[PDB]
RNA sequence: AUGCGA
């Protein structure tokens, strides 16, 4: 039941929504593999022009709208380039815009290894014909509008082939049963229990053995040599 | 467990809104994901 | 003759009917042969003539 | 249930499944002895008719795009950027 | 299937509900009495499981239908159950029900003003006022009637609020509302609800003690003993088995006065029906009768094996007319017989049989509900392994299809898939002829249906088909010239004749490996027919995505009949849309071994 | 409750009008104009007589037809209107839309069409112009269109023989031309359309 | 009845023969090669009902099986594991002999009758005949005797002392298996030649008393004071 | 295409007014009548029909077992697979049913 | 590949007031063709080719006045090897109601078949290639089989290589 | 000794000794008294709900049963009285059909013009030779009536009016309509009418037809049949003439000594040779 | 089911 919505949202055949964009980006995998190879793109920047003419589509829509959200929040959120105190006045440009729409709309994790590819490429854009920032920019933006996944796609299923098929090549429970421990029966009794402690960087190594030894049970039987019972 | 379901959605008075994949094979319509997400009509002239 | 692509599913009146006048009759008889004159439906149209003629007074 | 067209906010592109339904709807349409809108240029088979009519954008089909509350957008082929 | 016989009333939800014995009786084709099946070794009995009113046999019509064997789709009749029983499908909510009762008020053991605090938040999760749900337990205040009525006010008030708001925000609507959520939160109430419905271990409303009721499993219920402490509290309130029939008789009094509650806590949704909530529903006072035509026996090449439900409802017959025939013996001592208790006997035969009726009814239902590998009951043919949902429904044998062991063949294209003739002139696609196929299916015609492009049968426009399978080429040279031949019906001028035209190399095929692991695994290939080959002819490159090899693996080989279905096998489920995987994105389709090394040895700096 | 069982036979089956003689001269207006909705298919080769095409499909053979629903033979249809599947048109466009299956080219709609619809009941007296005179019967033909026969049994003993010979009126001189009948009953059970007349009431 | 039984498999009785399967005691010669034709009459299986089992502990190779059942011949699928092989040297006792004269020899080797023995325990070695329990002696003793006893199996003074007597000899053992001299002439024991170097003679063993003996697999590999087949 | 249209796709009656599949049936012919299509709930006897407090005219339909019936006429053919059909057997016997929805009702 | 028949005309044996059944002809209304597959008793030519449709034999049953045939139903063609009539076992049974027929079924070698080396390194035939195009010795011969090599580094089939070494020094 | 067994039960298992135990418990004393009487109660309580069916069986013999046979005088005297003529030959046809012409026939070849079916049989020369008085007229018409069931059952795969009308000689219209309506199932209809009267005689009324049948031969032959030549002549199954004789009522078994030697059939062969009979007290 | 191809 588990399929694209046609607002990009993930609903069930139900109705009931289960994510609102795959993987949170809407990205499809069937694309992604050179969606962030930007250098390679570039030596092919005229093909992917003759793939990806903008001028044909470049009429239909906005590549400002999200651009100027871009501005805003690009300052803003470069002004806030700690964690929980998050720029909250500001969502990410997928909450804002249908990235099917205003080119432009895309995860700032790929926004910001963007721009910071075509910083560090200034050599490469010392290296290009003529190429900018702002056409291969435009034009990787225009790749990843038209990288997003379909409305209708029945990336449920997807999903759960993905997950079923590789796991047949297959101190803690490992594979197939830990993904049984876990998918299968949610069991809320884990094999090995375990639960990992970072201990602070002033922790000295010989204090982390004394609080190993000082958290570990100890039963009365294992400090017990020999009982006899006349 | 078949006969469990089927003891719990009749005596909850189920009705079926046909939205499942499976659900939907069995009543043979076409089914609601992909190219069944959406239906197609035509223009037609008038005059 | 029996299936859809010839017989509608359902028909469904929204309102009583309306005692159309012999004069509504005639001229929509004439209007509906004029229509059809202009397929052996002729043949039923051959009966609305008369019907028509009839409706005019004698076949 | 019906989306005003100033209201219509979906995807400009016609998806690969939308395009798929409609080169299948339209080719059994002509194959059914729908009237063809194209020059037949030789062709016998009307799924590469129905294509060439794509190509043109001649087809005279709307796609309902549901929402799954059910309100849905009547696209013409005409518009949709077919790719 | 054909394209030209549209339908237009389709199916757009289901409704499930208990039938009712009064409806059966005015739908069923006919009682079924008669506990012989065949008689004079050889007959059909009349009245009896295979009266012709239960469908055609034999070329004996359907009595009630008067259709063939080939053509009538049958009629269920109907058994008129003796005594009253329990159903085993609702056998153990029947017993929690009686377990919640009073037996001197006959109503249940719980607070009235609480039952309605109950029914409260069953018609709110009805329309799935969830917030509401929980925020009815807020209305607060030796507790008096006109208290007790009190909260019935505030509560009803609540309803009428909760239903205007609700209503008047379009929130939710006339036809109920429906979530996964809201099914959880009913689930959840429904068994606390159970919990507060067991906790009573006497009566509060009415005071009473009800008896400890004990069970058998499935064909018993016995009503125990109570504590003298009980028995003279029960005087200042002033295990032996019974029937099913004075089940019946208290719970449907019981389950009336509470209807009220009842009818809310029977339905997740407004019961729109306002259907009666029955205690009858729970018991069988009559038994079905499935048409014959699918009661049919199993014949296999010679063997004709008796149908398992012939059996089974044999034995309730022969139960059943036994218990009637010692009803027939007491209402013979019935006179007065005053000191006669020869019938202590016969009335072990009652107890005994009825016993025995139900348990045998339950063996018609599921083999693990009676009393070594007994014939299967309805429960065993729903599930198992396959529940026939999943070995008749989920899955299917299907039409159009071939299996065979795959051949490499690297000239051909990485999208097309060899086809051997005998497949080739064996797989056909219904054309509808045009003017412009009409030179081609005239050729098609022209070879017949043993040779190449050729096909094997012609639907008329009239809907009938006419096959080629013997026609010589005289007969079909005939047809040629009247494949395109004018209009006969106006019944039918608006279709046009049908070609089954031989698979050929403009048809997309969709091939299905082994272990269908992945979607990915089964593709739809273009045909390319190839002369003198018996095996299925694939490229190297797809190996590594069906992960197949030449080993001996087997395919199989769908020849879909429908341009939608033709439009998805050329554009969706092609190859081409396959380079990648989902999984990772990586693409699974490459040369393989030998082009290996030869592109090594080829793209060597020492390759002249 | 037994009631609500009841007013579904009566209120479902209850009859909207008995057509009167016009004047009490003429005969009854068994004709009528009623505005239905029908569902009909639409093949693709109509897509150029959409409105004829549903018309050549389904309302051209059901004139000179009876329809069960309606009561009668269907003398004439008005006004065909497709309703469109997308709003605003003050129902008016250059072009309408029609769902097509999700199976086949094949479309369906909702339609909007007055009947012209021949609507008789029994009990009504009409006139009819003598067809044939048996020994049994008497054969008329109403409007030149509806067949009509009499049978012996519901004739009035008054009627005179003179020999399949000739029938004599109840007044003593032999029939000719038009008779004036009641609608006994009118059949409707094979090839086409049916009926039957009384003379004794 | 008979072949019936004989004809589906299904034997089955008021006592079930002691045995946990009612089906699969029956195959079909299957002739459609020679080597199936043979292969059929080496193949033993561990039964239907260890093929019910999820596990593979029974499927497990052990070493036990060298020399009775093939390391190589196993068939692949659900029977893998299940469907072993004899070893085509292999063979299997359909009789029992002159296990009466056997005690005999062993009161004159030092044997305490049981009745006379008075003691039991892992300390002391249990002298066992078909599961006859004659008696008692040291671990000592029960080398020697072992010994002894292969000798007196392949000298030909003893009639009644057949060559294909096991000589089961368990070693005393920290938490080992229960120590004893258990001797098998039964029917249906599994039985293989192998060399016994000292009188240079073929001898056969069993896979019980196998667990203990050293057997060299060729002639130049034989370790001094270890092998002695 | 796969599961239904190639392998047990029916055109299958089924009662507007009931929503089964399973009460469907062929009414039997008469000298005057052809073969109609009636459900069995729809119909009713024509020992009772008010009778006392009461027609159509074409509303009486005929059993292979002469019973006249009023009503049952109002039942319509859908496409589904056989097996759907196949339930009814088991599940009607389990004492349920299908509503099967159309058009209004 | 032999396929090996029991004909009964006992399907029914039937109470016994009949058991009548006899190979052969009475109405000689039969498509006279038949001879040309079964003989003047019913029963076919021992060396027939028979094909899907033919007649295996032909009776007749008083019952239905009418000479029956049992027809053959398979994919493909056969021969006849054997006809065996069996009257043993019987307490009279002179009538002959029980024939056995085995079918030799010719089996060339074909794309698809399954081969294999001693080895386990089993395959189908992908084509029967031609001489010409086979790959030739300089002893002026070309290979009956070959066989990948890269089926080897996982397979590591290497006794298979010594039997190929073994195989050629042991011929010459 | 099922207490005892239950103390073996006790020795072996405490676990399964549980279990019996507990379907004790589930007895009780079963039947309680002070119930019984209640359940008395409720007996009537089941009076009337009970399926006040009939006798089942007797009802179902004397009415359709398996196979239908010609009404059967339960009260006659002499077996020649339990299907009287009316009973095999409807009084509606048997008023009509009129042999006195085949009697006063002394040329076969005529008689066969009056005959209403010409077939391959042998019967016709069979009863001919024993018909020579005007007495065996009834006889005779029985003669009539198995010719006439003849033609019926040769042509019962006849599927239209006219295609049977094909085979007989102008029979009296009222044999085939009765014929017809009671031992055939017609496919009624005025539209089949138009075009010819179609039909077809399902394998129940051809059961029928084969039973009247054998009344006649049984009727003309006194009630003593000889199975085996009977079977031979009719091309049926020896399974199928025993059980069409055995519906009905006749006693077959091997021949007497006054009938091997009417019939002239080695003694030896006599319980070979089947016999067909009736008698007086009716058969159950 | 026994066995088996993958
Ligand atoms: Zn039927
Ligand atoms: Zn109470
Ligand atoms: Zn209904």
């Amino acid at each position: 039941g588990v399929h694209v919505s046609y607002d990009n949202s993930i609903r069930d055949a139900d109705g009931t929504l289960v994510q609102f964009m795959y993987g949170g980006d809407a990205i499809d995998i069937t694309k992604e593999s050179h969606m962030t190879q930007f250098e390679f793109c570039l030596d092919n920047y005229y093909a992917l022009l003759k793939k990806y003419n903008p001028s044909a589509l470049i009429e239909h829509l906005d590549v400002e709208s999200a651009l100027k959200y871009s501005k805003k929040t690009l300052k803003y959120r470069k002004k806030h380039s700690p964690h929980y105190k998050q720029s909250v006045k500001y969502d990410p440009v997928l909450a804002k815009y249908n990235p099917a729409k205003y080119l432009g709309s895309v995860s700032e994790n790929f926004q910001d290894k963007l721009e910071s590819f075509l910083d560090k490429n200034s050599k490469l854009f010392k290296s290009s014909d003529g190429v900018n920032e702002k056409k291969f920019r435009a034009l990787m933006q225009l790749k990843y509008m038209r990288s997003l996944i379909n409305p209708g796609e029945a990336v449920g299923i997807i999903a759960s082939q993905s997950v079923g098929e590789p796991s047949t090549q297959m101190n803690v429970t490992l594979g197939i049963p830990r993904l049984r421990e876990i998918v299968m029966t949610a069991s809320a009794a884990i094999k090995t229990p375990q639960m990992t402690l970072p201990i602070w960087n002033d922790v000295s190594d010989e204090q982390a053995d004394t609080f190993c030894k000082s958290i570990s049970k100890v039963l009365l039987s294992e400090v017990i040599d020999k009982v006899i019972v006349t | 467990t078949t006969c469990q379901f089927l003891t719990k959605a009749v005596l909850d008075n189920e009705r079926e809104q046909l939205d499942s994949p499976s659900a939907r094979i069995v009543v043979g319509k076409l089914n609601n994901v992909g190219t069944g997400s959406f239906d197609v009509l035509a223009k037609v002239p008038n005059a | 003759t029996a299936t859809t692509l010839n017989t509608p599913v359902v028909i469904h009146a929204t309102q009583l009917p309306q005692h159309v006048s012999t004069d509504e009759v005639l001229q929509f008889l004439e209007s509906f042969i004029d229509e059809k004159e202009n397929t052996n439906l002729s043949s039923s149209i051959s009966q609305l003539k008369r019907i028509q003629r009839d409706f005019k007074g004698l076949p | 249930k019906a989306i005003p067209k100033d209201q219509r906010a979906t995807t400009p592109y016609m998806t690969k499944y939308e395009r798929a339904r409609i080169l299948g709807t339209r080719a059994l349409q002509i194959s059914m002895n729908a009237p063809v809108f194209v020059d037949l240029e030789g062709e016998t088979d009307p799924l590469r008719i129905a294509m060439k009519e794509l190509a043109e954008k001649k087809i005279p089909l709307v796609i309902r795009r549901y929402l799954p509350d059910g309100s849905f957008e009547d696209w013409s082929v005409e518009e949709l950027i077919v790719d | 299937m054909d394209i030209s016989k549209p339908v237009g009333s389709e199916i757009t939800s289901v409704d499930f509900g208990i039938l009712t014995a009064k409806e059966i009786r005015n739908l069923s084709a006919k009682q079924i009495t008669n506990p012989t099946v065949l008689d004079n070794l050889g007959h059909p009995v009349s009245g009896g499981l295979y009266d012709l009113a239960l469908g055609a046999f034999l070329r004996n019509l359907c009595s009630t239908c008067g259709l063939d064997e080939k053509f009538c789709p049958g009629h269920q009749g109907h058994i008129e159950l003796p005594v009253p029983c329990y159903n085993p499908l609702f056998f153990n909510q029947l017993y929690i029900y009686l377990r919640a009762s009073c037996l001197f008020c006959h109503h249940f053991r719980l607070k009235s003003v609480e039952v309605h605090r109950y029914a409260c938040k069953l018609r709110l999760l009805q329309y799935g006022l969830i917030d509401e749900s929980y925020k009815l337990d807020e209305i607060t205040l030796d507790i008096s009637s006109t208290l007790l009525n009190e909260l019935k006010s505030k509560r009803s008030e609540y309803v009428d609020m909760a239903i205007a708001k609700a209503l008047s925000d379009g929130r939710t609507t006339e036809r109920g509302s429906f979530t996964a959520t809201v099914n959880d939160e009913r689930k959840k109430l429904v068994h606390e609800f159970h919990k507060k419905l067991l906790s009573r271990g006497k009566c509060d409303n009415c005071g009473m003690f009800s008896p400890k009721f004990r069970k058998d499993g499935f064909t018993k219920i016995f009503e125990t003993a109570l504590n003298e402490k009980q028995i003279t509290n029960n005087r200042v309130k002033g295990s032996t088995y019974i029937l099913s029939t004075e089940v019946k008789n208290i719970l449907d009094t019981v389950f009336r006065k509470e209807q009220c509650v009842l009818q809310y806590v029977f339905h997740s949704r407004p019961n729109l029906s306002r259907k009666l909530v029955k205690a009858d529903s729970f018991f069988m006072d009559v038994l079905v009768v499935p048409p014959t035509r699918f009661r049919l026996p199993s014949k296999l090449g010679e063997e004709v094996h008796e149908n398992s439900q012939n059996q089974l409802l044999s034995k309730v017959l022969t139960t059943s007319l036994l218990i009637r025939d010692l009803n027939d013996d007491l209402s013979k001592l019935q006179k007065d017989k005053v000191s006669l208790e020869d019938r202590r006997v016969i009335f072990s035969r009652l107890m005994n049989a009825f016993v025995t009726i139900q348990n045998d009814v339950n063996a018609f239902i599921d083999s693990t509900k009676a009393q070594k590998v007994p014939i299967p009951g309805v429960k065993q043919a729903l599930e198992k392994k396959e529940g026939l949902f999943r070995k008749h429904m989920m899955g299917k044998r299907v039409n159009y299809a071939a299996r065979s062991v795959i051949s490499p063949d690297p000239n051909i294209e990485t999208n097309e898939i060899g086809v051997p003739p005998v497949f080739a002139v064996k797989l056909t696609y219904p054309e509808p002829v045009t003017a412009y196929n009409i030179a081609e299916l005239r050729q098609a015609v022209i070879n017949g249906p043993d040779k190449w492009p050729g096909a094997t049968q012609i639907q008329n426009e009239d809907g009938s088909l006419v096959s080629l399978i013997g026609m010589s080429v005289e007969q079909r040279k005939a047809l040629a010239n009247q494949l395109l031949t004018p209009s006969s019906n106006v019944s039918t001028h608006t279709l046009n004749k049908k070609v089954y035209r031989h698979i050929k190399n403009r048809d997309v095929v969709l091939m299905n490996r082994q272990p269908t692991l992945h979607k990915a695994s089964m593709m739809g290939h273009k045909v390319r027919v190839l002369p003198n080959e018996k095996t299925l002819r694939l490229h190297y490159a797809n190996t590594g995505a069906y992960n197949a090899d030449f080993d001996g693996d087997e395919m199989n080989m769908h020849f879909p009949q429908n341009e939608n279905a033709r439009a998805e096998a050329l554009n969706l489920a092609n190859t081409d849309s396959q380079y990648l995987t989902p999984t990772s994105g990586s693409p699974v389709r490459g040369l393989i071994q030998d082009h290996i090394s030869a592109g090594v040895w080829l793209t060597s700096k020492d390759s002249f | 409750n037994e009631n609500r069982e009841t007013a579904r036979f009566i209120k479902k089956h209850k009859k909207q009008v008995t057509n009167p003689i016009d004047e009490k001269n003429g005969t009854s207006n068994c004709i009528v104009r009623v505005p239905i909705a029908l569902y009909v298919s639409l093949a693709p080769m109509y897509l150029e007589n959409p409105l004829q095409g549903v018309m050549k499909q389904h309302l051209n053979p059901l004139v000179m037809k009876y329809n069960n629903k309606v009561g009668g033979v269907v003398l004439g249809y008005e006004g065909l209107k497709i309703l469109d599947a997308d709003p605003l048109s003050k129902e008016d466009t250059s072009e309408k839309l029609i769902k097509i299956t999700p199976d086949t080219p094949f479309g369906f709609t909702w339609c909007h069409v007055n009947l012209y619809v021949w609507q008789p009941q029994v009990g009504d007296v009409l006139e009819g112009y003598i067809f044939i005179q048996s020994a049994s019967h008497i054969g008329l033909l109403i409007h030149d269109a509806f067949n009509a026969s009499i049978k012996k049994n519901n004739i009035p003993v008054d009627w005179t023989f003179v020999h399949l010979g000739h029938w004599v009126d109840s007044n003593g001189e032999p029939i000719d031309g038009k008779l004036r009948f009641t609608v006994r009953n009118v059949h409707t059970t094979g090839r086409v359309v049916s009926v039957d007349g009384t003379l004794i009431s | 009845k008979m072949q019936y039984f004989l004809s589906t498999g299904n034997l089955v009785s008021q006592s079930g023969l002691d045995l946990q399967q009612v089906s699969g005691y029956t195959v079909v010669a299957e002739k459609i090669n020679f080597y199936r034709f043979i292969s059929h009459f080496r193949m033993v299986h561990r039964g239907s009902f260890f093929a019910q089992l999820k596990t593979t502990t029974v499927r497990k190779l052990l070493p036990e099986s060298w020399g009775f059942l093939c390391p190589v011949h196993t068939p692949d699928g659900s029977p893998c594991g299940l469907l072993n092989h004899f070893a085509h040297k292999c063979r299997i006792s359909t009789q029992q002999s002159d296990v009466s004269r056997i005690p005999s020899i062993l009161y004159s080797l030092g044997v305490a009758p049981a009745s006379h023995t008075f003691a039991a325990g892992p300390s002391l070695c249990c002298v066992q005949i078909d599961g006859k329990i004659i008696g008692w002696v040291s671990h000592e003793q029960g080398k020697i005797i072992a010994d002894t006893l292969r000798y007196w199996k392949v000298e030909g003074k003893t009639p009644g002392l057949p060559i294909d007597l096991e000589i089961g000899y368990v070693p005393p053992s920290t938490r080992g298996q229960y120590p004893g001299l258990y001797l098998f002439g039964g029917h249906s024991r599994m039985l293989r030649p192998v060399r016994y170097l000292p009188l240079d003679k073929e001898d056969i063993v069993g896979p019980f008393e196998q667990v203990y003996m050293n057997i060299a697999v060729t002639p130049q590999e034989i370790q001094n004071n270890v092998h002695t087949h | 295409d796969r599961l239904l249209n190639s392998s047990d796709y029916t055109q299958a009656s089924v009662c507007r007014e009931c929503g089964s599949i399973l009460t469907t049936q062929q009414s039997v012919p008469r000298i005057g009548s052809i073969s109609t299509v009636c459900c069995r709930r729809c119909s009713m006897r024509f020992e009772d029909a008010k009778k006392l407090l009461t027609e159509d005219g074409e509303k009486i339909f005929i059993d292979d077992s002469q019973i006249w019936e009023d009503g049952q006429g109002n039942k319509f053919v859908g496409g589904n697979e056989t097996t759907t059909v196949a339930i009814p057997f088991v599940l009607k016997y389990l004492d349920s049913e299908l509503s099967a929805m159309g058009i209004r009702l | 590949m032999y396929k090996t028949e029991k004909v009964d005309l006992a399907l029914n044996r039937n109470r016994g007031d009949p058991i009548t059944q006899h190979f052969g002809f009475g109405n000689d209304e039969w498509p006279k063709e038949w001879l040309e597959k079964l003989d003047e008793d019913g029963l076919p030519y021992i060396g027939t080719y028979v094909e899907e449709g033919d007649p295996i034999c032909a009776y007749f049953d008083d019952t239905l006045n009418k000479t029956k045939i049992k027809t053959y139903h398979s994919s493909e063609p056969a021969y006849i090897e054997e006809v065996n009539l069996i009257g043993d076992e019987s307490n009279k049974f002179q009538e002959l109601q029980t024939v056995s027929i085995k079918y030799r079924i010719r089996r060339t070698p074909q794309i698809g078949d399954k081969f294999s080396s001693r080895h386990g390194q089993k395959g189908v035939c992908s084509r029967k290639w031609p001489t010409i195009d086979m790959p030739f010795s300089e002893t002026g011969i070309q290979p009956d089989i070959i066989i990948n090599p890269h089926a080897f580094p996982s397979r590591m089939t290497i006794g298979m290589f010594v039997e190929s070494l073994a195989g050629k020094a042991g011929a010459l | 000794r099922p207490s005892a067994l239950r103390n073996a039960l006790g020795e072996a298992f405490g676990t399964k000794k549980a279990k019996k135990a507990i379907a004790d418990l589930e007895r009780n004393r079963i039947d309680s008294d002070k119930l019984t009487d209640s359940a008395i109660d409720i007996v009537d309580s089941v009076r009337t709900a009970s399926k006040d069916l009939p006798t089942r069986a007797q009802l179902d013999e004397i009415t359709s049963n398996d196979r239908p046979t010609p009404l059967a005088n339960i009260d006659a005297t002499d077996v020649e009285q339990i299907y009287p003529i009316e009973s095999i030959i409807p009084k509606k046809e048997l008023q009509f059909i009129r042999v006195s012409s085949i009697l006063k026939e002394a040329d076969k070849e005529k008689k066969l013009e009056l005959f209403p079916y010409q077939n391959n049989s042998k019967y016709v020369a069979k009863k001919l030779d024993s018909l020579t008085q005007p007495s065996q007229m009834t006889k005779l018409q029985l003669l009539y009536y198995l010719s006439l069931l003849l033609g019926v059952y040769e042509n019962r795969r006849v599927n239209n009016k006219t295609k049977l009308l094909e085979r007989l000689n102008s029979p009296p219209e009222i044999l085939v309509d009765g014929i017809l309506s009671r031992f055939t199932v017609i496919k009624p209809g005025q539209f089949g009418r138009s075009k010819d009267r179609s039909y077809f005689i399902d394998p129940q009324n051809e059961d029928k037809i084969l039973c009247y049948i054998l009344a006649i031969i049984m009727h003309l032959d006194n009630f003593i049949v000889e199975i085996t030549p009977l079977a031979h002549e009719l091309n049926l199954k020896p399974s199928k003439v025993v059980s069409l004789f055995r519906v009905l009522g006749a006693i077959v078994k091997g021949a007497t000594v006054a009938q091997a030697e009417a019939f002239g059939i080695p003694k030896s062969t006599a319980a070979s040779y089947k016999i067909a009979t009736m008698k007086v007290p009716f058969k159950l």
